[PDB]
Order: structure tokens, then sequence, then C-alpha cells
RNA sequence: GGUGAAAAGAACCCCGGGAGGGGAGUGAAAUAGAGCCUGAAACCGUGGGCUUACAAGCAGUCACGGCCCCGCAAGGGGUUGU
RNA sequence: UCGGGGCUUAAGCCCAGCGCCGAAGCUGCGGGUCUGGGGGAUGACCCCAGGCGGUAGGGGAGCGUUCCCGAUGCCGAUGAAGGCCGACCCGCGAGGGCGGCUGGAGGUAAGGGAAGUGCGAAUGCCGGCAUGAGUAACGAUAAAGAGGGUGAGAAUCCCUCUCGC
RNA sequence: ACCGGAGCGCUGUCUCGGCGAGGGACCCGGUGAAAUUGAACUGGCCGUGAAGAUGCGGCCUACCCGUGGCAGGACGAAAAGA
RNA sequence: AGCGGCACGCGAGCUGGGUUCAGAACGUCGUGAGACAGUUCGGUCUCUAUCCGCCACGGGCGCAGGAGGCUUGAGGGGGGCUC
């Protein structure tokens, strides 16, 4: 805090209380006590758990029935309306949130802006995002790489 | 839920005095100033009978109390302590000696003081023959 | 300050009580015989005057 | 009915103007005009001045008759105080509050 | 994330000043004077709830013994009588009978008299 | 640090030396009227209810009684005499 | 002054006896909590018995405050947060609901996460307002008085005369 | 203008105090502080209690509120005992 | 020409000669700085009373018709000496 160090007043026969400098947290404006400083919040979760979780998430959404593999992305050509058309055919009426995983950059560009869609690269597959969404749907090139990380 | 009396009615009473032992008599008088004998006893209202004593100038008392027993009396001033013996009380104001007892036997509060007012002591008798007067013993 | 000083804040009760005799009283007045208005007795007042 | 008037921020301690106000609460308008006229207090002047204004409003804004209006109620409230320093012996300094007042008078028709 | 005092303290104070309404002077306006007063208030009541039992344990006894002696006998005997006869009734309070319903008291008197002797 | 969506910042009349008010007027709102959102507490005041000038106190609690107020009622709220 | 009054074949002392009063102790009636045993295939819940003063201190279970996920969500102008009131409802409690008034644009469930998280005291820090109190004081005991004038207003400003330093 | 003893002169220093003057104090009008302050509905005696009580016990006394004065108490204020 | 109590009564009543700060000196002790129930001269004592108490003086109400004047003395207080 930006104040001086001078002892505000003599502390003897002054009659006032007893003090050092304005900086002392008893003074308003003074320094904060055990207030927060910047810190690192990350920690190294054991890899074998990073795997199990990923698998278990994909599994949970499969035992549930919601998982769906595909390849027939005729709705290529990055244009929301196209993917929107392909969606209906595939029964993705936009009734439920979807985690669309695919290597395809264009299909990504297409589905991106839909509020009920969560586009995502295959390497990016992760527990949180799966669980967030109500349904997993991914291209087979992706289900090869997920099957690769663990399977 | 317990009973609570209404506006009663002052039963008066007439007590003798001659031959009665000062304190002994004083007890009975007090218990009459409060209810305590009236089964509708109510400690916060005052409804004990009115009492009227007569010939108080004749009260008995044991021992040598007439010379032994002395009444003190403090005035605010220094040395203001007066020592009046029983002999002199009766010799002068005699109804006084009966009061200094019963009053000393009544409760202390504001009600207690009201009760004292319900007491009428004379050396006579020849008390004011108002109305009720059922002599007792 | 030096030596004596109040031992306790005065209560708003005791304070107002002290002030029980502070109230004012209306001026004593009488209708002046000449004019219609009011004057303090035994005194002359403007918008009027006196006899000799 | 009733007609009020209020003089706010009058440089004068409320404790002191209040005495004059208490002096005419509920009295006739003619009675007050006289009372305040011969009351010996700085406060009277102010309380009178607000009293007069309360009348004009009554008449020139609310029809009510001068010949028969009185002080239904009145009171003074304390407004913000001007604080000033004051040098004192041995260098100490005191603040002194030059207080202030909001004076209010409310009038009403005599009877009906 | 800083959590300033916000409303919390005011509400807790306000909540006690309610409790302390009607108390003399500062005891009902100042939070601190209030809390202090309420402290004792709670204890005074709790102790007086135990008291109220005795406040009547007595009142009745007097009232009983009162009418009781009209019939020539005293409370301490009256109870010896009733308790002797096994008349566990007349839980002292119900010996308000001495007041209203006098005859029944007079009855209980004879019963207790006959029991004792 | 904060009027308001917008100055539409109150023409004009009235009391006043002025300040400040009262009407009229603007505004959804003026108790948003200009250090003007919200407006708590201490503190000061006006009115109303219960209460107090024979009374002994950490100011309360317990009981009963009176008055005032709520509800057709049993009931509840305020106050406080012993 | 034996706590007081007052007490004398006692209301004193000694010996004997029957009563009654008297605590938050014990009983009766209802309830809570924990612990143990039992029925419950059952969680829930029911029954029986027992324990439950407490400072330093150990242990357990909760309440509220700020923020994050739940939020491209949901409540909100038919009124958010906050404020004022309540004799009502739920909770053992910290609390949570509900109704009225105010307020006028935000708020954040269920379930989880993270902390600048709860104040009555530190001759604590900042601000506000009290008490003393209409009290002490108005700062050299060189000294004032009247007429006239200006002014909404004049002991206090202007002029004249008188007096003083 | 050092510190001690004595004497003469002179005196309100004293026996022993009285009167008088002025500036305050006091009353009215204007302005208007301070230290202090747990909250107060703040009596006496004799006890008692941490051993010096308005606050406990017993007893006595005491209508409610102020103004001018005195300084015995509030282990009065001031300064975390030098 | 009494002895004691009242914080060896009484400094928010006074004094401040004595004790009990800093200056200085004597005797004395200490190498010393200093030290002394040893001595000597000097040395700032704080305008405003809130409550209890006390001396006085008023305001309010009460004293179960209202008013003028005159009074009784419960209960206190003062005085109390001696050649
Ligand atoms: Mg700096
Ligand atoms: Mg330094
Ligand atoms: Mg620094
Ligand atoms: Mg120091
Ligand atoms: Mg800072
Ligand atoms: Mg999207
Ligand atoms: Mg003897
Ligand atoms: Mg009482
Ligand atoms: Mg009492
Ligand atoms: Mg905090
Ligand atoms: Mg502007
Ligand atoms: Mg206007
Ligand atoms: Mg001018
Ligand atoms: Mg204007
Ligand atoms: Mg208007
Ligand atoms: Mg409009
Ligand atoms: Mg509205
Ligand atoms: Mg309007
Ligand atoms: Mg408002
Ligand atoms: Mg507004
Ligand atoms: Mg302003
Ligand atoms: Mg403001
Ligand atoms: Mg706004
Ligand atoms: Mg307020
Ligand atoms: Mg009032
Ligand atoms: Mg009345
Ligand atoms: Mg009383
Ligand atoms: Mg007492
Ligand atoms: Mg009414
Ligand atoms: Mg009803
Ligand atoms: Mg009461
Ligand atoms: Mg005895
Ligand atoms: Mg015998
Ligand atoms: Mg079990
Ligand atoms: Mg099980
Ligand atoms: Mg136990
Ligand atoms: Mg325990
Ligand atoms: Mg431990
Ligand atoms: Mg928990
Ligand atoms: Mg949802
Ligand atoms: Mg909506
Ligand atoms: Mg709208
Ligand atoms: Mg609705
Ligand atoms: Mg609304
Ligand atoms: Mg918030
Ligand atoms: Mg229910
Ligand atoms: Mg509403
Ligand atoms: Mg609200
Ligand atoms: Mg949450
Ligand atoms: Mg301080
Ligand atoms: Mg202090
Ligand atoms: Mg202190
Ligand atoms: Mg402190
Ligand atoms: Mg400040
Ligand atoms: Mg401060
Ligand atoms: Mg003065
Ligand atoms: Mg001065
Ligand atoms: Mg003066
Ligand atoms: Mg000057
Ligand atoms: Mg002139
Ligand atoms: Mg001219
Ligand atoms: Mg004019
Ligand atoms: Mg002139
Ligand atoms: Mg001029
Ligand atoms: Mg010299
Ligand atoms: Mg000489
Ligand atoms: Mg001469
Ligand atoms: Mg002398
Ligand atoms: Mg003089
Ligand atoms: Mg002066
Ligand atoms: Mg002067
Ligand atoms: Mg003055
Ligand atoms: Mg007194
Ligand atoms: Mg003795
Ligand atoms: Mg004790
Ligand atoms: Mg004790
Ligand atoms: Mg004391
Ligand atoms: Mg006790
Ligand atoms: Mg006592
Ligand atoms: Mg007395
Ligand atoms: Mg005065
Ligand atoms: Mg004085
Ligand atoms: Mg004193
Ligand atoms: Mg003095
Ligand atoms: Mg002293
Ligand atoms: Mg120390
Ligand atoms: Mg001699
Ligand atoms: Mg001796
Ligand atoms: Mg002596
Ligand atoms: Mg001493
Ligand atoms: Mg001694
Ligand atoms: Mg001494
Ligand atoms: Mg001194
Ligand atoms: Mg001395
Ligand atoms: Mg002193
Ligand atoms: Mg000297
Ligand atoms: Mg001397
Ligand atoms: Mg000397
Ligand atoms: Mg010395
Ligand atoms: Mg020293
Ligand atoms: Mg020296
Ligand atoms: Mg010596
Ligand atoms: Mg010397
Ligand atoms: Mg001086
Ligand atoms: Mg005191
Ligand atoms: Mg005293
Ligand atoms: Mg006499
Ligand atoms: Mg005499
Ligand atoms: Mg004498
Ligand atoms: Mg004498």
């Amino acid at each position: 805090v930006a104040y001086s160090g001078r002892k505000i007043w003599p502390q003897k026969h002054t009659g006032r209380a007893r003090h050092g400098d304005i900086g002392a947290p008893i003074f308003v404006g003074g320094g904060v006590v055990f207030g927060p400083k910047p810190r690192d919040y990350s920690y190294t979760l054991p890899k074998k758990v990073r795997k199990k979780g990923l698998a278990m998430a994909v599994a949970d959404r499969a035992r549930e029935g919601k998982l769906l593999l595909v390849e027939a992305f005729a709705g290529v050509n990055g244009k929301t309306k196209e993917f929107l058309a392909w969606a209906k055919e595939a029964g993705l009426d936009g009734s439920e949130s979807v985690l669309l995983v695919t290597g395809n950059e264009l299909v990504r560009r297409a589905a991106r802006n839909l509020p009920w869609v969560v586009t995502l690269a295959p390497e990016g597959l992760n527990v949180y995002d799966i669980v967030r969404t109500e349904r997993l749907v991914m291209d087979l090139d992706a289900w090869e790489v997920f099957q690769n990380r663990i399977g | 839920k317990t009973y609570v009396p209404k506006q009663v009615e002052p039963r008066w009473v007439l007590i003798d005095a001659e031959g009665k032992t000062l304190g002994r008599l004083a007890t009975k008088i007090a218990t009459l100033l409060r209810g305590k004998h009236r089964p509708d006893w109510t400690p916060n209202v005052a409804m004990g009978d009115f009492v009227v004593v007569v010939n108080a100038d004749k009260i008995r008392v044991t021992g040598k109390k007439l010379e032994q027993k002395i009444y003190t009396r403090y005035s605010g001033y220094p040395g203001g302590l007066k020592k009046i013996p029983l002999e002199k009380m009766l010799a002068t104001h005699p109804e006084r000696v009966l009061e200094h007892a019963v009053k000393g036997m009544l409760p202390k509060g504001p009600l207690g003081r009201r009760l004292f007012k319900r007491l009428k002591v004379y050396a006579g008798p020849d008390h004011p023959h108002q109305a009720q007067r059922p002599e007792k013993l | 300050a030096k030596h004596p000083v109040p031992k306790k804040k005065t209560s708003k009760a005791r304070r107002d009580a002290r002030r029980s005799h502070h109230a004012l009283t209306p001026p004593i007045l009488v209708p002046c015989p000449e004019c219609k208005a009011m004057k303090p007795p035994h005194t002359v007042c403007p918008e009027c005057g006196y006899y000799a | 009915m009733e007609a009020k008037a209020i003089a706010r921020y009058v440089r004068i301690s409320p404790r002191k103007v209040r005495l004059v106000v208490d002096l005419i609460r509920g009295k006739s308008l003619e009675e007050a005009r006289n009372i305040l006229r011969y009351t010996n207090k700085r406060g009277a002047y102010f309380v009178a001045k607000v009293l007069e204004s309360a009348a004009a409003n009554a008449v020139n804004n609310h029809d009510m008759l001068e010949d028969r209006l009185y002080v239904k109620a009145a009171y003074v409230d304390e407004g913000p105080a001007l604080k000033r320093v004051l040098p004192r012996a041995r260098g100490r300094a005191d603040i002194i509050k030059k207080r202030t007042s909001h004076i209010t008078v409310i009038l009403g028709e005599k009877h009906g | 994330p800083r959590a300033k005092t916000g409303v919390v303290r005011r509400r807790k104070h306000k909540k006690i000043l309610k409790l302390a309404k009607g108390y003399w002077g500062l005891r009902s306006k100042s939070f601190r004077k209030a809390r202090e007063t309420l402290f004792a208030a709670g204890n005074y009541a709790y102790a007086h709830r135990k008291r109220r039992k005795r406040d009547f344990r007595r009142l009745w006894i007097v009232r009983i013994n009162a009418a009781c002696r009209q019939h020539g006998l005293n409370y301490s005997t009256f109870i010896h009588g009733l308790k002797k006869a096994g008349i566990e009734v007349d839980r002292k309070n119900l010996a308000d009978l001495a007041v209203r319903e006098p005859q029944v008291f007079a009855e209980l008197v004879e019963r207790a008299k006959a029991a004792q002797g």
C-alpha cells in the first residue's frame, strides 16, 4: 500500500489510541490482510484417470443410447443451412444439445453457430464437454482416434 | 384456571386490648389486615378486614419490657438517635406502641402501607361508631 | 476539563425534564383605548399616541 | 381544508425557534399575529414571516377565509449544520455548529 | 472473490431490536443495550417458569388453609386427613372448591376428620 | 461518483428584502426538483393510545387486574397498577 | 437492631412423639436428541430402556454472505435487488417461506465448486449524531450619550453635537 | 534580585474583621464551546460481598421538576504509575 | 490547658516549610560513572460540578366544594461553659 512509514502519533500521553502507520489493516484504506494474490489453480490429474473418465463418459452416453456415429456428411460445404438440412435427416431436430466431433473443418464451420451444437476437434474430445451436451455424435475418423487414446 | 375475586366489601372488626400480650395480639391483627383467612386470598389487591382496637393503653407485656424495651428513632442530623423506652410510650402516646408492632408485621411495599391505613387504634374505647363493629377475640 | 466533568451522559429523559421550566409566556396585552389594536399596558405605541 | 407554508434552511438554532413556535400552536391567526408581534425573541421574526406566508396561500390558493383561520399545527425541524473551527487555548481547536431550521406552519378554517 | 458485509449484519441487529421493543430508553433503541437486556430477560423467564409452579403451590395452600380453618381445623391436619383417607383428589389447585362450591369442601372436611381420628 | 428515457431544469400568479415556500406546469414517477436513484441506524421533532406527582432502581421477568385497539368467536396486539 | 416485628408454663434451652410446608432432587403427563437392544426382507418408520451442567479444549451436523459451473437456460414492468412492517407458516437453532407498503432493473433453483465469508467490545480505523448546555465564553475595565439620515430591517452604517483615551 | 540570626521604623501579616470602588458572578436579548459519558428509574444506617456499596440483606427515610451556592462521595476527571 | 476515631478526617477546600525529579556543594563510599533513613541552598499544586450529599430559594400537583385571615405542634433543630 502506498503510504508512509512514520508512526502516526507518539503512543504515550497522547490519550489517543495507539498506532504505527496508516498502512496497518486496522486503518481504513490500509493494506488488506490475508487477501488473495495471483496463484496457479491447475494440478496434474493422473493420466490413467484422464483416460478412464473419457471412456466412461462416451460409454455413459452410449448405454444411454444417445451416442451416434456417422460419415454420410452430405451437408459439407461450410454453410449452416446445409448442416441444418443434414441434421433433420439424421434426426438431430435440434431438440437436444449436441457435441459434434469431426476432423472436417467445414462441417465444423457449418454447425458452429447453432446454439444447440458444440463443434469440436477429435483431439479435443473431453469429459466436461461430453457431459455438458445431451447427445454425442461423431464422424468415424474421430471414433478411430477416441478408440485410439483408449479402447 | 385459578379463581380471582371481584370488588369485595370491607368487613370491619372490633378488637379489645386489655390483658392481651402486645406481640401475640399484634400477630392476629396483621393476619386480619391481609386476607389470609378469607379463602379468596389475593396477595396483590388488599381486601383484609378493617380492624379497630380500643383500650390499647392497657396492653400486657412480659419480662421487664416496660423499662428494658426501648424504641429507637433516627433524625437525619448528627446524634439524631432517640431512645424512647416502653414505659414512656404508653405514658405518652400509647396507641403508638401497638402501631410500631403491627406495622412492623405488615409487608414492606406500597400495598403494605395501604393496609396500615386500614388499622384504627385507640385508648378508650369510645371509637367513632361508624357502622360494622363485630367484636372478636 | 480541569477537575470536574460529567460522570455520565445525561439521559434524554432527565435532559427534557430539566427543561420543564423553559417554556415562554405570551406578552401581556390590552386593546388601546384610542385605536383598535393591541398595546403592552402602560406604554405608548405607533399608529396611535396620547392625550396631553 | 388546510394550507401550509415552510421556510427551510433558516440560520437559527432549532431549540431556540421552537420556543416561539410552541407559543402560538393552535391559536387564532389574529392572536398569533399579536403574540409574535410582541414576543421578545429573534425567532419570532422568522416564525411570523412564515406565518404570514401560510395565510396568503390559504387565501390566494385555497379560498379559505382570513377572518377565520388558525394554526392547526406547526413545528420546526433541524436542517444541516454549518460547522466551523474555533482556535482554543494551547493550540487545541473546537468545531462549533451553527445550526439551522426548517419552520412549518399549517392553517385551517375555524369551524363548519 | 470478496464478500462484503452486505445486509447480513443489519438484519441480525434489526431482528433483535424487535425482540427488545418496549424496553426503557436505550435498552430498546441501541442494539448493544438491547442484546444485554434480552440476555437477562431469557434467563428471568426460564427461572420464572419454574417459579410459577411454586407461586401457586402456595396461593392455593393459603386459600385452602383459609377456608379450612373456618371449619375449626388447620391445613396441616386437613392434608393429614385427606391423605390418610387416600383421597388423592383435590390436587391443591382444585381446592379452589373452598371458594365456589363450598359444601363439597365441608364434605371433604368431615371425611378428613373421620379419617384422622 | 448517480436528476430523468429525454431538461421537458418548473413560464406565469401569490407571501417574502432575499432565502424558501404555495399554486399553475412538465414527467410514468417531483416523497426523481437539481450534490436531486435507492434512503437503513444513531439523533431531533409533530400528533395519537396506554401510563406517572407516598415513591427505593442492572430497569427486566412471572401473575392478576384496568384502559385503548384488532376479529361474529375462543382469541390476539399495545400499555402498566399491585 | 436477634434479618426486623416481636417473643417469657416461650416464638428460649433440654428429652419424647404425630403432622404439614419446603429445590430445577424423585414421581406423574407430553416432547426433543443421542446411545444401545428389538420389529422392520424395507430406506422410511414403530417400540422399549438409558444418557443429555460445563470454562480451556477435542469431535459431529448445519445456517447465511461473495463468486463459478447448471445459463444461448429460468424468474422479472401483471415489478428484480434493496428498504419498512407482520399477532402468520416451517426450522431445536443460525435461518427459510408468505402477506402489505416502498422500490424501479435486475435476479439466480435442484446439484456441485471456490473463498477478501458472519463483529459488541481491540484508550481499534472512517463517518454521522448525541451528552455536558442554552451552560463557560464573546480576547485587555481608554467610555460612552443624543439628534438627524439611509434602509425590508439599525445600540453596531453615514452626518452633527457632547463625553472619554 | 545568593543563604541564616537580630534590632529600629512601618504596617490589615495577625488579634479580627468591617465598609466602600470597579471588572466578573446573577437576570433579559444575540451568538454559542469543552473534557467526560456501559446504560440509569443514581437516598441514609448497620451488615454484607474481591477485604471501603445509589445497585445485595435488614432496617430507617423520602410528593414531581428546577435555580443560586459548597466541595464529603461517586475508590471523581486527566496521563495503559514516573 | 484530656486522650483517641473519622483513608494518622479534611490538597476536585488552601498552603507546600518537610519528603520524593532534573541544578549545585559538604562529609562519606567508590579507580570510575556515581551513590547516602547523612547534610546544605534552589526548584511549575490543573477557571467551568453531571450524579449522590450539603446550604439556600422557587415552579408543579396534591390535601375528594371554592376563597380571605388566624392558628394547633406530631416531628425536628438551637442552646447547655466557668471563675
Ligand atoms: Mg506516498
Ligand atoms: Mg522508520
Ligand atoms: Mg511502506
Ligand atoms: Mg507509554
Ligand atoms: Mg486500499
Ligand atoms: Mg454453438
Ligand atoms: Mg438489657
Ligand atoms: Mg412493586
Ligand atoms: Mg419493586
Ligand atoms: Mg467484515
Ligand atoms: Mg442538467
Ligand atoms: Mg414554485
Ligand atoms: Mg437591503
Ligand atoms: Mg424561488
Ligand atoms: Mg403543486
Ligand atoms: Mg401528469
Ligand atoms: Mg410505482
Ligand atoms: Mg404530483
Ligand atoms: Mg419514496
Ligand atoms: Mg425516485
Ligand atoms: Mg441540497
Ligand atoms: Mg442529502
Ligand atoms: Mg435509474
Ligand atoms: Mg429515520
Ligand atoms: Mg408524544
Ligand atoms: Mg389517567
Ligand atoms: Mg416506583
Ligand atoms: Mg428495596
Ligand atoms: Mg381509542
Ligand atoms: Mg369474531
Ligand atoms: Mg410491569
Ligand atoms: Mg427472630
Ligand atoms: Mg412444655
Ligand atoms: Mg437405533
Ligand atoms: Mg440397514
Ligand atoms: Mg442430568
Ligand atoms: Mg453438553
Ligand atoms: Mg480437549
Ligand atoms: Mg455442511
Ligand atoms: Mg434447465
Ligand atoms: Mg417473463
Ligand atoms: Mg409499466
Ligand atoms: Mg402476479
Ligand atoms: Mg409496486
Ligand atoms: Mg448480488
Ligand atoms: Mg403448515
Ligand atoms: Mg406492491
Ligand atoms: Mg421487495
Ligand atoms: Mg448454488
Ligand atoms: Mg475514547
Ligand atoms: Mg476514555
Ligand atoms: Mg473510561
Ligand atoms: Mg477502543
Ligand atoms: Mg470525525
Ligand atoms: Mg468518532
Ligand atoms: Mg456568562
Ligand atoms: Mg475568552
Ligand atoms: Mg454573559
Ligand atoms: Mg473580539
Ligand atoms: Mg436615529
Ligand atoms: Mg435624506
Ligand atoms: Mg417590509
Ligand atoms: Mg440611531
Ligand atoms: Mg450607510
Ligand atoms: Mg545574587
Ligand atoms: Mg519592627
Ligand atoms: Mg497610616
Ligand atoms: Mg488565624
Ligand atoms: Mg462589585
Ligand atoms: Mg463572562
Ligand atoms: Mg467582560
Ligand atoms: Mg444569554
Ligand atoms: Mg434525589
Ligand atoms: Mg456496630
Ligand atoms: Mg453481599
Ligand atoms: Mg457478590
Ligand atoms: Mg456504590
Ligand atoms: Mg440477592
Ligand atoms: Mg441498600
Ligand atoms: Mg431521606
Ligand atoms: Mg441560569
Ligand atoms: Mg452554583
Ligand atoms: Mg464533591
Ligand atoms: Mg468549586
Ligand atoms: Mg476526591
Ligand atoms: Mg502499565
Ligand atoms: Mg490549665
Ligand atoms: Mg484512648
Ligand atoms: Mg478529633
Ligand atoms: Mg490521605
Ligand atoms: Mg490507623
Ligand atoms: Mg492524613
Ligand atoms: Mg493542591
Ligand atoms: Mg496536605
Ligand atoms: Mg486535584
Ligand atoms: Mg515556593
Ligand atoms: Mg509548615
Ligand atoms: Mg530548608
Ligand atoms: Mg526533596
Ligand atoms: Mg525519577
Ligand atoms: Mg543533583
Ligand atoms: Mg536519618
Ligand atoms: Mg531544600
Ligand atoms: Mg487559576
Ligand atoms: Mg452517583
Ligand atoms: Mg450521599
Ligand atoms: Mg416538639
Ligand atoms: Mg430539644
Ligand atoms: Mg440538642
Ligand atoms: Mg450541641
